[PDB]
RNA sequence: ACUCGGAAUUGAUUUCGUUCAAAGAAGGUAGGUUCCUUGUGGACCGUUAUAUCUUUGUUCUUUCCUUUUCCUUGUGGCUGAGGAGUGUUCCUGUUUCCGAGCUCGGUUUCUGUGAUGCUGGCUAUCGGUUCCAACCGACGUC
RNA sequence: GUAAGCAGAACUGGCGAUGAGGGAUGCUCCUAACGCUUGGUUAAGGUGCCAAAAUGCUCGCUCAUCAGAUACCAUAAAAGGUGUUGGUUCAUAU
């Protein structure tokens, strides 16, 4: 229990770099969809 | 305790495999996917079966590393979805973007395959949800979500049809029942 | 498991809805009265309902129509059909159920007893509203039922006769429990924060 | 003058445990007053039950019993299977039937 | 579907109107018209300041959201009747 | 039109586990189904409630929005309304319903003593009252 | 067959929850303006003020769910136990506590392999042969 | 061969020689193969009534002056619809 508590700031950080990660994608990919719409036309 | 009954029992899955070392090739590139589910299992069915269609690979010649499990952050307040999907029609296939609300995206994605199936009847088998953003109000761009927003937002119980639970329920009755309540 | 009789008010009523439970009660063995069985509603609109009665009155034997089916024009005959048509009514346990079953389009007799309501098979309670309707009245007049304008007047009668009845009985409502609450004060104060925890 | 004080719960014989083609009359189906879920039905378990009946003839009595008792519960709703002593008969359908609340507990 | 919509009547000075439950009397100088609305999922009810008559329904489906200006135009009519009566002149030809 | 879900009313949930007991709203959700819960002591944690289910009562707490479950404890502590709705009637005969179910069979021997006593007393009124 | 229960563990080493602190925001409270259809109103401006919420740390919480192995008390069903005897000497179990290095040996009471125990009705029932009723079933050869 | 409950082949499985439960009803479909039976559990398939089990719970769509309703299976098409419910993409609220 007190082993718990000493990693439990690392725990928070790999709920971060997955959120982070994807997050990036999502941004990412939309922009691809901007481009398409504006270079063809 | 907590009713079984509301939801479908969708979880979210990050997977990652990486195909498979060989003699040619030595450390190959990785990969990641966040999946929706029933099962740890059924994401990395799920998982083999879109990477096929990215990339040169199969489950005899991949190897996958972890299933972690993702849950919500916050589930305890309401939230706005734009979900982006694809589906298969009798005709072909068709990109969508429908908006969703409730506390989780489990609970977005169980209340989609449902408004999905019940409008366009796409079958479980065709769906393929890409991805599930959380949306701030002043950005979902659909009609049925923006009236709900604002504060003080009020709604009457309009016709009061309760659903009695079994063994309070008898065949005859006296007094015909009152539905405007009040 | 059940009581002598049950006597069923009809109004408000969906046909099949209420047939359906109707009919496995006669199979428990319950004996039944319906009444004001005219009133009795049935889901679509009034054309529609008997563009079905005039499919229902094209059959026929074609040897020898005597024969064939009887088409049952009033409203308490109508509902009796689709309570045997929810029965196997060939066999004889089917035809016993029957027999308990009392059926009146109100009389003398089950005026004076209460009349109970099936609350699943009630049209306010299923039919989503604007959804049109039919009452089994207006379409057995259609179809060659003359009786209308009698059970108007006999219901219109015994209902002034009814409010008779009521305002004596509204007045013994208040005389009593006006004696109530004297009896009340006068036996003892625990008694009273009793009877105040299970609500008498 | 009437019984008086009855201490039994008061049941219909519905019929027997079947399909929609084949009766198994070995085990009876009974219906029980206020009963409504199976919550509700695991008092009953055990409880001893009996079908009386009257004969035109037999020792010193016109009546006759079959006794039996509550085995378990049938679906959602509050019915319950039995066995009695003999097999129940089909003279015994929609008729009634005194569930008594001994065993006790 | 759309969770509130409400239009407003107007009623002029020389009238009074009187809706209790769905049905609509309508007295003024000339004659009077009663008219029932028992069709329609509505909430009728006029303002403290009682010239004028707000109408609304919640939870309207875009089928029935077209039944409340139906309603405004049915009372607008009972309110120039009243007043002013409807004369339609025919001509005859041949 | 009375009645309004709208954080912070007062609910009898009819129907599901939790079966008669209270509930506070917090936020609407979609046109279908609210962010019921209780703080305490209720006890009902909270979840994404259908509508169907819950019998709105007339005594509200009003608080903005969607809302901590710390904080219905403060603001209900002021107003204490599932106090003031268990002073009326319907709130009088939810409980008499808990406490029917919850009677010896000496306690349901009390009940019938007394109130055959009282009709006694009751017949000898509806006699003198006509006189 | 259905249940009241717990005890440790796995994940994101907390999903949440909860106490504070700063920062930010709108589906903008107090506060100003102002407006009617006078409202459990709406526009403009305001960032915690006489409501708040969210992001980010922090205060102390082991349950929601989800891995993993295992000890439990409460009701019920179906089948079986029976001509006597003696009695534990051997044997497994549970138990008294004495010594040797959780494990083995010696010793005392108790229960099993060696358990059927108590009790009632009738001396006509039980049972049988016949015919009949009822629910369900059921339309030689190439 | 226009096609056929038509004619002729290949691989495996059935019917024939075979009942039982389901598909209302059916030699060939589904489950599943059978000594007499007591108890328990399922399969295919179902739970308003006939009919054993949900007028169960939860979320969409549909109003038919010929709605629709369960594989083999007991038929439906080209072409239309400002009937309604969503989507895709342009152009100034439509």
């Amino acid at each position: 229990r007190e082993e718990h508590k000493k990693h439990r700031q690392s725990a928070r950080r790999f709920a971060a770099e997955i959120r982070q990660a994807f997050s990036d994608k999502m941004a990412a990919e939309l922009e691809a969809a901007a481009r398409r719409k504006a270079e063809e036309a | 305790k907590a009713d079984p009954t509301l939801q479908q029992k969708i979880s979210q899955y990050q997977v990652v495999g990486r195909k498979q070392p060989t003699e040619a090739e030595p450390n190959p590139s990785l990969f990641r996917m966040r999946l929706f589910a029933r099962n740890k299992v059924l994401a990395v069915s799920k998982f083999w079966y879109l990477l096929k269609k990215m990339k040169k690979v199969k489950k005899s010649t991949g190897e996958i590393l972890a299933v972690n499990e993702i849950r919500e952050k916050r589930p305890t307040f309401v939230k706005n979805f734009g979900v982006w999907l694809r589906y298969d029609s009798r005709t072909g296939t068709h990109n969508m973007y429908k908006e969703v609300r409730d506390i989780s995206q489990n609970g977005a994605v169980s209340q989609l395959y449902a408004e999905m199936a019940g409008r366009h009847r796409a079958l479980p088998s065709n769906i393929q949800i890409i991805r599930v953003a959380e949306i701030k109000a002043s950005q979902c761009r659909r009609a049925h979500m923006q009236q709900l927003f604002d504060s003080k937002l009020k709604l009457p119980a309009i016709r009061r049809i309760f659903p009695t639970p079994k063994d309070k329920k008898s065949v005859f009755c006296a007094r015909k029942p009152t539905l405007f309540l009040h | 498991t059940f009581k002598k009789v049950v006597v069923i008010d009809c109004q408000g009523h969906l046909l099949g809805r209420l047939a359906s439970v109707v009919a496995k009660e006669l199979l428990k063995g319950q004996q039944i009265i319906c009444v004001r069985c005219e009133d009795i509603n049935i889901s679509g609109s009034l054309h529609r309902n008997r563009l079905k009665y005039q499919r229902f009155l094209r059959l026929r034997m074609n040897s020898n129509p005597r024969r064939g089916p009887y088409h049952l024009r009033a409203p308490s005959r109508i509902l009796w059909r689709t309570i045997r048509g929810m029965l196997r009514h060939k066999v004889e346990r089917g035809q016993k159920a029957l027999a308990r079953l009392q059926v009146y389009e109100v009389p003398t007799m089950v005026e004076r007893k209460k009349r109970m309501v099936v609350p699943s098979a009630l049209r306010i309670v299923r039919l989503k509203p604007k959804r049109n309707f039919c009452r089994l009245g207006d379409l057995s007049s259609q179809v060659g039922w003359s009786h209308g304008d009698l059970v108007a007047r006999l219901e219109e009668k015994r209902k002034t006769r009814s409010s008779a009845y009521y305002q004596k009985k509204k007045e013994r409502t208040k005389m009593q429990t006006e004696a109530k609450q004297f009896a009340q004060t006068t036996l003892p104060k625990d008694q009273v924060a009793f009877l105040q925890q299970y609500g008498h | 003058t009437k019984q008086p004080v009855r201490l039994y719960v008061r049941g219909i014989v519905l019929g027997y445990k079947r399909s929609k083609v084949n009766q198994y009359p070995s085990c009876s189906l009974l219906q029980l007053e206020g009963v409504n879920d199976r919550k509700d039905t695991q008092f009953y378990l055990g409880k001893r039950v009996a079908y009386v009946y009257k004969a035109k003839t037999k020792q010193g009595s016109k009546y006759r019993v079959i006794w039996g008792r509550i085995r378990r519960p049938h679906g959602n709703g509050g019915i319950v299977r039995a066995k009695f002593r003999s097999n129940l008969p089909p003279s015994s359908i929609a008729g009634r039937v005194r569930v008594f609340l001994y065993p006790s507990n | 579907k759309s969770v509130y919509a409400c239009e407003t009547i107007t009623i002029p000075a020389g009238v009074t109107v009187d809706v209790k439950s769905r049905v609509v009397t309508v007295k003024g100088k000339y004659g009077e018209i009663t008219r029932a609305f028992r069709h329609l999922p509505v909430d009728i009810q006029k303002t403290k300041s009682g010239n004028r008559l707000k109408v609304e329904m919640w939870y309207g489906t875009c089928t029935d959201l077209s039944c409340i200006r139906t309603l405004c135009s049915h009372i607008k009519n009972m309110f120039t009747g009243v007043m002013k009566k409807f004369q339609y002149k025919m001509r005859f030809v041949y | 039109f009375t009645r309004y879900y709208q954080p912070g009313r007062l609910c009898v949930v009819q129907y599901g586990p939790d079966a008669g007991k209270l509930c506070f709203v917090v936020d609407i959700i979609n046109q279908t189904r609210v962010l019921v819960d209780g703080a305490g002591v209720t006890g009902v944690k909270r979840q994404s409630m259908p509508v169907r289910r819950i019998a709105l009562t007339d005594q509200y707490l009003k608080i903005p929005r969607s809302v901590r479950s710390a904080t219905l404890k403060k603001a209900l502590e002021k107003d204490d309304v599932i106090a003031k709705f268990n002073q009326s009637s319907w709130g009088k005969r939810r409980l008499a319903k808990e406490q029917r179910a919850n009677m010896s069979d000496f306690d349901r021997f009390k009940l019938m003593v007394i109130l055959k006593q009282r009709r006694k007393v009751m017949q000898q009124k509806l006699k003198s009252l006509k006189k």
